């Protein structure tokens, strides 16, 4: 009942975090790639490129914080017991 | 036309993006500046000329 639940539970929380790293990670790495382009093409820019910037991020980590969210509520509080 | 170097003049300064390129509207104003030239020496001649 239990053991094999509960190794269900963690192969999934495993999955959600390697799902949401990866997203976070390249969805990252893709706008700071935008970012520090437009700063090296226009260093003055790097005040008014850091409102698209943290509107991109702020979505990105969302993803990867809801994620997280439900990791714990696999191996902390499994939602089948 | 001579190759001739003056100074970097301004510092660090923004990126000048160019469609396609820098070498293709390079080679489409090269003789549109020697052109120019002959224009300016065509003018200058003539008011030289009247003087
Ligand atoms: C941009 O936000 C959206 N746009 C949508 C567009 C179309 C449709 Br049909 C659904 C949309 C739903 C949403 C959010 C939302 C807001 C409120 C309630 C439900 C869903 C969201 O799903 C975004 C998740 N992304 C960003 C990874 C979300 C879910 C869960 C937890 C969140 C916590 C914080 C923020 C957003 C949270």
């Amino acid at each position: 009942m239990d053991p094999t639940i509960a190794a269900g539970a963690l192969i999934g929380g495993g999955l959600i975090m390697a799902g949401g790293a990866i997203g976070a990670g390249i969805g990252d790495g893709v706008a700071g790639n935008a970012l520090i382009s437009g700063v090296a093409r226009q260093p003055e820019a790097q005040g008014r490129l850091f409102t698209p910037f943290f509107i991109t991020v702020g979505l990105v980590e969302a993803a990867y914080f809801i994620n997280l969210a439900f990791m714990a509520l696999f191996v902390f509080a499994t939602p089948v017991k | 036309m001579v190759v001739e170097y003056v100074e970097e003049d301004i510092g660090p300064r923004t990126l000048y993006s160019f469609e396609p390129d820098a070498t293709m509207l390079f080679e489409s104003l090269l003789p549109r500046y020697l052109t120019t030239r002959v224009y300016a020496a065509l003018l200058e001649s003539a008011a030289s000329e009247l003087a």
